[PDB]
């Protein structure tokens, strides 16, 4: 069973997302250059925001040996936990810690007792951490990615044995595109000395579609049950998603803007509505470009649903607009199910078609 | 007769990539060489018709023209404009036959044979070379302690005005004790934008002398060139026939040869 | 607190934002030429703010060795100047742009003149200095990066955490509207134009009031004269009062830059600025209505309440009201808050 | 969708890069492209029985 969402945003100009260049990320899509979001960006904005922060139990390290320093508290520990993660084979070769973990263990007091255990061998307690490492798979956003460990056999020790390494994630991001054609312009800039005696930075704009889907089975699966984690997870990532944005440049680049058009679907399978952007918008006078995409979407959603119908798997579609300013079914369709005004009652009404389940109950499964 | 031209230059469009037009307006020498290029010797014409030879001083025909360079005119594209007032005819098709990118749209010309009477409402836009010859003594050093020397500079400064009055009013009064020389009165006046241009310039500097000697081997050594720039924008009326054409044409201000003195005249 | 400072501004070709071979500031947004505000710009403005010299700690420069024989007495020297910026690393040629504040540079002038000195030593001493300046309204808003040069260090050299951020947001005012094309004078034979520009700048809590490390009068203090400054004073020119000006208590900055997607346009051109308002009214209660503030208008001009609701705390005719309403923030009262240096 | 005894492949229409114009899509312009290649074979390479119910 997949949920598949759909963000219908515009943007001020600003520059939220930047190669080494300071160019904004481009893509050819249709044969012409766009805006370009990445969608690691994406996870990262909405895993670092408030109200994804009660399910913010994962973490991701390079450096291990800092907290479990702390964790212990005043004793001296750092070179042989160091020692440890030598010898487990954490890539000590060129130098870096390069490998990146992602485990969530928020108690990190277990490893902190094997290694300050003074009975054991450094070849045990090493096996010992390879054993409590691979068994968190809590903290939801675990269980919406999750590749945490590779272990190199190169600088490994001979006497040790790892297991399994994949949590099967269940979300997909589509990349973030533009609606039209994206145009670069050049602000210059100069320091100009306070005390008596030119640069170059690139943004540009552009009004964005987003897509989301998620496998409520295999998020419930990838926490081991608990289908109130999995509902409280699924209000939560749609209230982030309906509000967060990446912090790039934002203390001079301000770009507070919400999406102008949500809409949910429920079916079995994975149908994206990237075609509807085949052809980039040009805009008349008589309306504006948002008003124009969301035409497109429009049509675009009329015709597929009319294309591939199937009478043994029904589809229900919510449509929501800031008091209603934009309409999905402007000219003839009721192609959404019900059009609601609010967001907090959009995603109540999304739990309960889920499983019935209220936002007040499910906010007490913190974990 | 007077002639008017008018080049256009896109300035915009994707920064990646190369933009020789928008390169070219960095540097005011090369824009006035390349409009000075805009008239041949009548043999040079008949030597390279194909502009493919060096580039030498003294085969090309002299004559003081004056020009002046705006910008921000929209309608969904940005573009450069260059007006250049000549007293010959400009071959825009020889200066620029192996410069096309330069330019978003092919050059016009047009004649302008301006009549007007006296006491005549009009409109002119020009930017003034704010510039005052003055006696200045000679700082050297300044390594933490200023070293003074005797040697007072004859230098052309920018003109200052004080602490209390506003750039406006000055540049005003700048213009207006200049106006009875030229033939013309004020009425209004407002500064629109002040600043700086820089130039760069390549001179002959000796080096060695040849093994085979009939001359020396030199090197390019390159002098900095800074002027002070006003735009202003205002109506004036006129006060001597013979007297407001022998202002137009001829230059109001200093630094004609860089494009400082150019009168846009519309009848209000 | 996030409070959001809307600043809707009528601009000017004398006094507006210009750049590299003269022409102003240009935006691409909704995909048509429109105009807009460097958060650059307005930062070497808000300084020198026709009200702010009684807040403004901050001496920044790209030299430290002039500036050195200054509070000092000791008239013989500056061949020190080659050894100290030289040795913490601050090498072009000592060159690096070091923002501090404007109350304790005669320290900076104080060791310099002890001569028997550990040269390789004690050159850290003015760079210990170099750890904290953050007690007034610059760095708590601006910021400085200071990352000497790695390859000229001294076998020592303790270079703590030189590196700093910024706490508010200054925003581009966009323009409504597709600039206007002038007076081209090629077909020959109060007298310009305007472009409007939604200012839009946002202030937090915990780093905007907490980088004073000790004071909040001095916040106070800060907030009113912030908010004084950018009405009255000119980005690259010179009663311009702004026309609305709307202030929330809530929790969120929002780049509201996006309402006006549609340029507005305009037949006679003189009311190229009554376009935002009461469409920003019906973007304001569409958000209000869809995702859920005191208004000051000249002599109560222009109204932004829908002529029935409540969307709006209440309405203030002056902008002195407006800062003490504001301010009672906290409490304070523009007494209390403008004794602060 | 075709029913045919030998099979055919309609491959030698983008032999030609679509290039996109301010008119149309690459759809549009890949769609037309492949009609216009049916067609050509449809009408160049029968003339008796077999109407390819396609």
């Amino acid at each position: 069973m997949l949920i598949e969402i759909h963000m219908i945003q515009n943007h001020s100009p600003a520059n939220l997302n930047r190669d080494d260049l300071g160019a904004p990320k481009t893509c050819y899509f249709g044969g012409v250059l766009r805006s370009r979001i990445s969608s690691q960006c994406i996870k990262r904005s909405i895993r670092t925001s408030n109200d994804f922060k009660a399910l913010l139990g994962g973490v991701r390290t390079r450096r291990l040996a800092d907290l479990i320093q702390q964790e212990a508290g005043e004793t001296e520990c750092w070179k042989k936990a160091q020692e440890i993660l030598n010898k487990c084979g954490f890539k000590n070769k060129d130098d870096n810690t390069k490998m990146l973990v992602f485990m969530s263990k928020d108690k990190i007091k277990d490893l902190a007792r094997i290694v300050l255990d003074n009975s054991l061998g450094l070849t045990e307690a090493a096996q010992q951490v390879a054993n409590v490492i691979a068994q968190a798979t809590l903290a939801p956003d675990i269980a919406l990615c999750g590749r945490m460990l590779e272990p190199n056999d190169k600088d490994k020790d001979k006497k040790v044995k790892w297991s399994n390494t994949t949590v099967e994630a269940a979300l997909q991001v589509a990349h973030a595109i533009s609606t039209h054609i994206a145009r670069p312009e050049i602000d210059y800039f100069v320091a100009a000395d306070d005390v008596p005696g030119i640069g170059e930075s690139m943004f540009a704009s552009a009004c964005f579609y987003k897509y989301f889907s998620i496998d409520w089975e295999q998020l419930v699966k990838n926490l081991k049950g608990d289908t109130n984690l999995a509902a409280h997870t699924v209000g939560a990532f749609l209230l982030a998603a309906a509000k967060t944005n990446p912090s790039g440049k934002q203390n001079s680049f301000a770009a507070h803007n919400y999406p102008d058009g949500i809409l949910v679907e429920f079916k079995n399978s994975p149908i994206s509505y990237a075609n509807a952007f085949v052809r980039p918008v040009s805009v008349v006078k008589e309306s504006d470009l948002v008003e124009q995409s969301i035409g497109q979407l429009s049509n675009y959603v009329n015709d597929i649903r009319l294309g591939y119908y199937d009478e043994q798997s029904p589809v229900i579609g919510f449509w929501f607009s800031p008091n209603n300013r934009y309409p999905l079914g402007y000219k003839h369709s009721k192609l959404a199910s019900r059009n609601i005004g609010n967001l907090n009652e959009l995603v109540g009404a999304v739990l309960d078609y889920i499983g019935g389940f209220k936002w007040e109950e499910v906010q007490k499964s913190k974990a | 007769m007077i002639y008017l031209s008018r080049l256009l230059i896109d300035t915009g469009g994707n920064p990646d990539r190369p933009r020789p037009g928008r390169k070219w307006l960095d540097n005011i020498y090369n824009v006035h060489r390349r409009l000075s290029m805009a008239f041949p010797s009548g043999l040079r014409r008949e030597q390279d018709p194909h502009f493919l030879k060096p580039f030498s001083p003294n085969d090309f025909q002299k004559t003081p023209f004056l020009f002046r360079v705006d910008n921000n005119i929209d309608g969904n594209d940005k573009r450069a404009i260059i007006i250049v007032q000549s007293v010959l005819e400009p071959d825009w098709d020889y200066c620029f036959q192996n410069a096309l990118d330069f330019l978003a749209a092919p050059p016009e010309t047009k004649e302008y044979n301006p009549e007007f009477k006296a006491g005549q409402l009009l409109r002119f836009r020009l930017r003034v070379n704010a510039s005052v010859r003055r006696h200045i003594p000679e700082m050297v050093q300044q390594d933490g302690q200023t070293i003074e020397t005797g040697k007072i500079l004859h230098k052309r400064v920018s003109l200052t005005w004080d602490a209390s009055s506003t750039p406006d009013q000055a540049l005003a009064d700048w213009l207006a004790a200049k106006s009875p020389k030229l033939g013309f009165t004020l009425q209004r006046c407002e500064l629109l934008q002040l600043g700086w241009v820089y130039g760069s310039k390549p001179e002959p500097k000796n080096v060695k002398v040849k093994e085979q000697g009939q001359g020396y081997w030199r090197e390019h050594k390159y002098n900095p060139l800074r002027f002070r720039a006003a735009l202003l924008e205002g109506v004036l009326e006129v006060d001597d026939p013979k007297l407001f054409l022998k202002t137009l044409s001829s230059g109001i201000g200093k630094a004609k040869s860089f494009g400082f003195g150019l009168l846009s005249v519309l009848p209000i």
